């Protein structure tokens, strides 16, 4: 729902049984609930065309703007939730939302060429499951991680990570599911490369949804984007926007794998 | 300890909603019926000679 | 989209009454009801130049 | 009247801000044919 | 309901009209809500009798 009123109940203390003898006193136990809450934010994308462009329709461009706009929104959802970024200029969001990368523990990957990073993916799994105590459910990989894994070789020149396939979008690593996307490195739209190369964790500790969606909407009046009035300029605007929210139910349910400093 | 739901928690008890942020779990009932004053009627259209304008 | 307590359901009657209150405020007192200030318009109210009993 | 377009109140464009306006209006006129046909009863000062 | 979560909405500001010329700029008014909330308390009475007193 729109606003800060989205609440998830979290079981903070759990009951513990005991062994009770013949005619020994039965005992009552701990139980406690907390909550996490989250705000929605809004992503919008807009395009504006002269009437001549609308009537011309070059190569059927108006038939693909809905796909390109809904795609731009989907990349802004990833950029907000993962990196706390605006897609259109790569700046930090000043909204009150918390990204997966904000306050998640990090594993520093070696920057050196041909060094094997496979040990570090286990150090992060151990960080989520032993130290923080969560489940583990999969990875998001940047495609540059998959190349650095697949090109790690021993002193005889044999691959250290031979099961890693080339360029595959949906994969598994050590039996955990793994999704490749450049939204993990974050050099997408106007973003810079963050040096992030994987995120691993309990992906059920991230809840996500849409409060509201506005599909491709044609606007014919006023000045919706600051270019000038649409009737005065003989122009048409297209808008698409989405109101969405997420919660990371434990910051330590995720680990971020990131390159070292230069 | 027995589980409390009212705040502050009763003595010798424990709060069921005692976890971090847990009070956001306590229900609300918002009345469909508002507290609002009636507004003043206009008297001038009643208290005057009607004319075509 | 929120409609906080059904507040958007009353705006038609609230705005109907706001106009009615401004008819009285203009004709009786020569004032803008949103501001309480005297109207700069060329109209004359009942209270303008009528004699007062204290 | 609901309004979804333009800047009806000087706050900025409604589509640009993702906002909706409502409006209502009346045009009316009157004449006081003699000021002295009325008397006003006022409370005194403190 | 049990606890301090009973809520009544209170209308706190209302629209008021302006007077405007032929091509003078129209203006928005105001509309605002608050709320009051209330808690419950518990009253009890009880009596105890021996079986012989029943």
């Amino acid at each position: 729902i729109i606003g800060d009123g989205n609440v998830v109940p979290v079981l903070t203390k759990r009951p513990s049984a005991s062994i009770i003898g013949e005619l020994q006193n039965k005992v009552d136990s701990e139980l406690e609930v907390g909550a996490k809450n989250f705000k929605t934010i809004k992503a919008e994308v807009g395009l504006e065309f002269s009437l001549e462009t609308i009537l011309t329709n070059p190569a059927g461009i108006l038939d693909i703007i809905g796909e390109e706009m809904s795609g731009a929104l989907a990349r802004q959802v990833d950029a907000a939730v993962i990196h706390n970024r605006q897609s259109s200029n790569g700046a930090q969001l000043t909204s009150g939302t918390v990204s997966i990368t904000a306050g998640a523990p990090t594993v520093e990957l070696p920057l050196t060429a041909g060094v094997d990073i496979d040990p570090f993916l286990w150090e992060g799994y151990n960080t989520v499951t032993e130290a923080a105590g969560n489940n583990f459910s999969g990875f998001a990989f940047d495609p540059r991680l998959t190349y650095v894994l697949a090109t790690a070789r021993d002193s005889d020149g044999r691959r250290l990570n031979p099961d890693i396939n080339m360029g595959q979008t949906v994969t598994s690593y050590s039996g955990q599911p793994a999704i490749n996307s450049r939204t993990v490195g974050g050099d997408v739209d106007a973003g810079t490369d963050t040096g992030i190369r994987a995120i691993g964790g309990d992906w059920d500790a991230l809840r996500f949804g849409y409060a509201h969606q506005i599909g491709l909407r044609k606007i014919e009046y006023g000045d919706p984007f600051g270019n000038g009035d649409l009737q005065r300029r003989n122009a048409v605007a297209y808008l698409m926007e989405v109101i969405f929210g997420w919660v990371v139910l434990d910051p330590n349910a995720f680990v971020v794998y990131k390159l070292a400093a230069e | 300890a027995t589980k409390s739901v009212l705040q502050p928690p009763a003595a010798g008890s424990a709060s069921i909603v005692g976890g971090a942020g847990g009070t956001q779990l306590l229900p609300k009932n918002i009345s469909q019926e508002w507290w609002k004053k009636a507004t003043e009627q206009s008297i001038i259209p009643t208290l005057s000679k009607s004319t075509p304008v």
